[PDB]
């Protein structure tokens, strides 16, 4: 329409890395895929439960940093509630049990001959009318002959409007096809009834309806010159009267029907599923990095597992992040450890409280502390560690101590430390040390060296791709790919990417149909022992 | 944007407030050959006899100083053809008519409004007492070269300090003080005389923003329109 | 003016006077200003079904003076009544004009535009705090500078600028909606986050700094 | 007083067209039933 | 305070819960009173006890209903 | 002196005083200018046929004073009776000697060349407002330097610039031009517009500011 100015007070939000969590929920549309970039966006895609208050923990763990972008998945096969009642197939965009509150009705004005719809929901206080259902346009013949009639019949084959005809006495005035033809859009006869002498027609003025001609209904020589009557068209009037809003869909079976205000029926979340690979098979493709199931059950721990390692052997690194239960003992721990010792996991013991946003205390399991540190560390910048960073939470349902956190930490499972003060929450967790058992080699056992190492594999996997795997042409030996390989580590080296390396101590064999490489570097990883001593010349 | 293989180059104007309210807004079609910018510091250095002593009142009137030349061939105009000895001509025409008007101390309406459209920066600036120097050598005979000096006042971003609206919550302007002056006003001078000499033996008898609400400050202004309404004494007290 | 506080895992209450203050002597004064017995804080938060009002627990949200305000007895007591609710007395409350942004947004700057309204039933509708600095910001830039009937120089000159589609024009209308944000007090200051030229259409989004 | 009188422009009506809330002018929220509803009374209400 | 049946709604959006409903009204939220009032109150009680006194007596005539002058 | 307006579709009185002076105060000192009653502005000019000269309506015209001659008593007994006759009270009447206007630009320069006239029936003609400033300068122009016979140094040395067409003397003739007419204090400025040669033929045209 015509020019003007805006301004909202966007309530949105009330960052290089890709974060995926898969967890149950009691709202969205099951087994696809969503990006979330703005809380307030995920308390209107879902509604309810631990997805969404893992959401809104994972973007709030540390007050400087925070986490990326969220990839959501819902572990529920939840139903639509919907009913047939009347002619109609009612259906709610809504998916799960909460649908089962919605409330649809159907009456007929006497003074418009039309339907006034009317649907409720409790919880988003929605509560609204639409009238005049129908009405679509009238007409009234001028002419002076006795009586004056219109019809309008339909294509019997599809029950789709085939013509309009106009007929004083016996003599057809007029007609128009309507089958597609000039008058696909209503417009074109609202211009072309006018143009003759006889006839006037004139819509109604609450708002452009205009519809597609085939919609219109089946009527014979209804009388226009007593009366300015309606020309109805019912059906198809309730998609420019609603399909753009709310939270219900009509769709066709047959006759349309007034009825009571009736509930839905249906509306199901299901049970929940006795395995989540078929569901986790889904993220393979998306984009992400770290991934945390929202379940304490071992079968998900193991298939997760097996699942990111499936994933890195096909180009993709991945890493999880998982927690268990309520305030596990040590043989639980170990026990879950020994079953799941493979890298590219790492295991959390303790289970926390929360001060959720709401002003909502939350008491929080072991699952949900690892989407808080999940959340934190895919945020920060690549090569950084976990290690030493503090977290945001509010008090802790915790057995282990100083002493306890060796023999944990030595195991390989993480946890959080408590420091009496200014350190701002005064939590603070100690390692991030990976699920692996050999603790020896630092790739595979801390998990921040690992997490530098997979991207700088991957630049080098594709600046070799197309320089030499593309093949284009033999006739350049391995004394020009230590020149693209000192050129490719010297880059890195002044991108701070890696600490340093020795450019002399690269070695390449060659064989024409492969080509065999060797190289050094020195990696970059945060401190952890700091060895700081005294003298003095007394 | 400067030249970067990204966006094209993009040059500076100014703007001026029109003399019936509103604004011009000039700009510049060859940019500046030099452009400096100085941001000196208060900060000030005593030497005691044992100790230095290092002292800062925070940031000073910043300087901006740049020159060059409007160019020779003629260049299309948003509302012309204008060469560049009419633009030149222009400049010093605004100028001294921007520099003559502020014969009352200081102008109540704008300051000069600058944007940098090369560099994101944006200033409200001033003329400097160099003031525009325009000079044209033997070299360079038919290309016109400008000297322009300023002092910033502040940031464009924020509007001015006195205009600010406060928060004003109860009332700035209360009714009591206006209906007791009112009051004493119309009173009699024996009153006022007799609500004198009770003011006086109230002070030898010593000793030997506004809201109505969470606020104590106007409970004199409530008091002081009473003793009027009621006869304590002869006139009012304070 | 004031500063949140939530209370931490065993968090001494002297802790809290040392770290917003330096001393510790002021903890006196601080719990005079929240209202709190003996029990200052308490690890378990069965103990405060006993005394909800007057005994803090873990997570629970304190209120914390600045140094001029400590000692003023006044400031305590008004301090005492408005827990968690000290926003209301700086932002303040005002009647509600917004009875719908699907309206006034659509339309922009003209006459005969915003109205006031009735939430619930009976009491007219104040809207107060953030969603009054919401009115009080929006109500105002849509207004022209020149325009209300006392106190002038109110509004922005807004609607003059839609001149051409061009860089620099954009800019311009970053300055003057730069310029109107930060003419009231509750606000801090404003700074450009990001702007899109469409063919016709600008778009643009800034940041500001409200108090509390 | 619920559930019964309210008063006519006319004691001669007789015949009570449409007794209805509006939703707006003649949209109608509840059109109401003439003797369940309301009834027509003195023939100068409507009685609920 | 409240009558009973007001609330209708928990805010923490869990499907399992049908409805919500307080079976009593809400009626300990006292209000605030200083003890100016009942100081007042307590010294009136006190002073209202004494025995052979012209104001005591005259006290104990306003009793009756009728008794007014 | 003062400013001229003229009344808009449903513009209020408090809405004029407020956009010119600052305050809205000054709308009551305002309408007395005006000799406006109660109904100061009124929309409907079958409503001014109720007392025409007592009001104003849509498309009328109003005085505006500067804000030192608001206060005086003298600016206001004027200026409420005298309306339209301010213009020429503001800048003269004369008797009118322009009687031979095609004849005076047939021998400028030369003397014995202006005339008194008769207009209306047995007085002498007079002119006024801004045709009292036409008859001035042209007069005054075309009047040497030192002929007056009192305050000399009056007119011009236009009768001494005739030289070879050349540029120089057009810039002097130009020069002479505005020294002239820039001399009565009435006028703000004066500026060439163009100057153009036609052999022995100089021709050119001079915009003038004259205050409002």
């Amino acid at each position: 329409t015509r020019p003007h100015a805006s301004i909202e007070v966007d309530t949105s939000g009330i960052s290089e890395k890709v974060f995926c969590l898969i967890g149950q929920a009691e709202g969205g549309e099951p087994n696809t895929v969503y990006e979330l970039r703005n809380y307030s966006q995920a308390k209107r895609l879902f509604r309810s439960g631990e997805l969404l208050d893992a959401i809104e923990l994972a973007w709030g763990s540390n007050p400087n940093y925070t986490a990326g972008r969220i990839l959501a998945m819902r572990i529920e096969d939840a139903k639509p509630a919907s009913a047939e009642i009347g002619g109609l197939k009612i259906t709610s965009k809504i998916y799960g049990n909460v649908a089962n509150n919605i409330q649809v009705g159907l009456e007929k004005n006497t003074l418009s001959d039309s339907l006034r719809l009317r649907v409720i929901f409790q919880d988003d206080r929605f509560n609204e009318v639409y009238d005049n259902i129908g009405n679509i346009f009238t007409i009234k013949y001028k002419g002076e002959e006795a009586n004056a009639t219109f019809s309008v019949e339909h294509d019997e084959e599809t029950q789709k409007a085939s013509r309009l005809v106009l007929k004083v006495g016996d003599q057809e005035v007029k007609s128009y096809d309507l089958t597609g033809g000039a008058y696909d859009y209503t417009n074109a006869i609202i211009t072309d009834i006018n143009q003759l002498p006889d006839f006037e027609a004139k819509l109604s003025p609450f708002g452009d309806k205009n519809l597609e001609s085939s919609k219109l209904d089946k009527i014979e020589n209804a009388n226009i010159k007593d009366k300015a009557v309606y020309v109805k068209a019912v059906f198809g009037d309730l998609e420019k009267q609603t399909a753009y809003n709310g939270i219900v869909s009509f769709e066709q079976l047959k006759t349309i029907e007034p009825f009571e205000l009736t509930k839905l029926k249906g509306g199901t979340n299901g049970e929940p599923p006795a395995t989540w690979a078929d569901k986790l098979d889904k993220f393979a493709h998306e984009g992400g990095y770290y991934i945390v199931p929202l379940s304490s059950k071992q079968s998900v721990h193991a298939e997760v597992a097996s699942f990111v390692k499936e994933r890195s052997d096909a180009g993709e690194p991945m890493r999880a992040i998982v927690g268990g239960g309520f305030n596990e003992s040590k043989e639980q721990l170990f026990g879950r450890q020994a079953s799941l010792s493979n890298p590219r996991v790492s295991l959390v013991a303790n289970s926390g409280t929360f001060v959720m946003d709401d002003g909502r205390k939350n008491h929080v399991p072991a699952y949900m502390v690892a989407v808080a540190l999940g959340g934190l560390a895919s945020g920060l910048e690549i090569g950084e560690s976990i290690t030493f960073k503090p977290l945001r939470v509010s008090s802790l349902d915790q057995i282990y101590e100083s002493i306890d956190l060796d023999e944990l930490n030595e195991n390989g499972i993480i946890s959080i430390e408590f420091v009496r003060n200014r350190t701002n929450t005064f939590f603070r967790i100690v390692d991030d040390v990976t699920t692996f058992n050999d603790k020896s080699d630092p790739v595979k056992a801390e998990m921040a060296v690992g997490e530098a190492n997979d991207f700088l594999v991957s630049e080098l996997k594709v600046q070799l791709e197309d320089q030499f795997i593309g093949t284009r042409t033999i006739n350049t030996s391995a004394s020009i790919i230590k020149d693209f390989i000192q050129s490719y580590l010297g880059r890195k080296k002044r991108d701070n990417e890696i600490q340093d390396f020795p450019a002399e101590d690269v070695q390449v064999i060659v064989e024409g149909n492969e080509a065999r490489i060797s190289m050094t570097v020195y990696p970059i990883r945060s401190f952890k022992k700091i060895s700081v001593s005294l003298v003095y010349k007394q | 944007p400067q030249s970067d293989g990204i966006s094209n180059l993009h040059r500076i104007a100014l703007r001026f407030p029109k003399e019936g309210g509103g604004y011009d807004m000039y700009r510049f079609k060859v940019n500046p050959e030099n452009y400096t910018i100085d941001s000196p510091q208060r900060t000030t250095a005593i030497k005691t006899k044992s100790d230095i002593v290092i002292e800062d009142y925070g940031k000073d009137i910043e300087v901006i100083n740049f020159t060059g030349t409007t160019g020779f061939r003629p260049v299309r105009e948003a509302d012309g053809l204008k060469t560049g000895k009419q633009k030149m001509e222009e400049l010093q025409s605004r100028v001294s008519e921007y520099a003559m008007q502020g014969g009352s101390g200081n102008v109540s309406g704008s300051y000069l409004q600058f944007f940098n459209f090369t560099d994101d920066s944006y200033y409200k600036v001033h003329l400097a007492p160099q003031g525009l120097k325009i000079t044209r050598s033997k070299d360079e005979p038919l290309l016109f070269r400008y000297e322009i000096t300023l002092v910033v006042i502040g940031s464009l971003t924020e509007a001015d300090r006195s205009a600010v609206t406060t928060e004003e919550f109860g009332n700035v302007k209360p009714n009591a003080s206006q209906r007791v002056d009112e009051g004493i006003k119309e009173l009699d001078k024996n009153a006022r005389k007799t609500r004198d000499r009770n003011n006086q033996e109230i002070s030898r008898r010593e000793n030997t923003i506004y809201n109505p609400r969470q606020s104590t400050n106007g409970l004199k202004g409530n008091i002081d329109n009473m003793a009027l309404i009621i006869g304590y004494g002869d006139g009012g007290v304070s | 003016r004031f500063k949140k506080h939530v209370v931490q895992h065993e968090e001494t209450m002297q802790a809290i006077a040392q770290r917003y203050y330096g001393d510790v002597s002021y903890w006196i004064d601080l719990v005079e200003h929240n209202n709190l017995k003996y029990p200052y804080l308490v690890e378990t938060d069965e103990e405060k079904m006993k005394d909800p009002e007057r005994l803090a627990s873990t997570g629970d949200t304190l209120i914390i003076p600045i140094e001029s305000d400590l000692t003023d007895v006044s400031a305590k007591e008004i301090n005492s009544r408005d827990k968690d609710v000290l926003v209301e007395l700086a932002l303040g409350r005002d009647l509600n004009i917004t009875a719908d942004e699907k309206y006034f947004n659509e339309h922009g700057t003209s006459d005969n535009i915003l109205a006031f309204s009735t939430n619930g039933n009976g009491d007219l509708d104040t809207v107060k705090g953030i969603d009054n600095m919401k009115q009080q910001l929006q109500a105002r830039l849509l207004t022209p500078r020149g325009s209300l009937m006392l106190h002038p120089n109110y509004g922005s000159d807004l609607h003059n600028l839609f001149g051409l589609n061009i860089p620099e024009q954009a800019t311009l209308i970053e300055m003057e909606v730069l310029r109107t944000l930060t003419s009231d007090n509750r606000v801090k200051s404003a700074n450009l986050i990001d702007w899109k030229i469409q063919g016709n259409v600008y778009s643009g989004q800034f940041s500001v700094e409200i108090k509390s | 007083q619920g559930d019964g009188q309210d008063f006519l422009s006319n004691n001669t009506a007789f015949e009570i067209v449409k007794v209805w809330t509006e939703t707006s002018p003649g949209v109608t929220t509840k059109e109401y039933k003439q003797g369940e509803d309301f009834r027509l009374t003195d023939g100068q209400t409507i009685d609920w | 305070n409240v009558p009973e049946g007001t609330i209708n709604t928990i805010a923490s959006g869990s499907s399992l819960i049908r409805s919500v409903n307080n079976e009593y009204s809400f009626n300990t939220g006292t209000k605030e009173e200083s003890q100016e009032d009942f100081k007042r109150r307590f010294h009136s009680f006190v002073e209202s006890r004494g025995r052979a006194t012209n104001k005591s007596v005259r006290y104990g005539a306003l009793q009756i209903p009728d008794v007014e002058g």
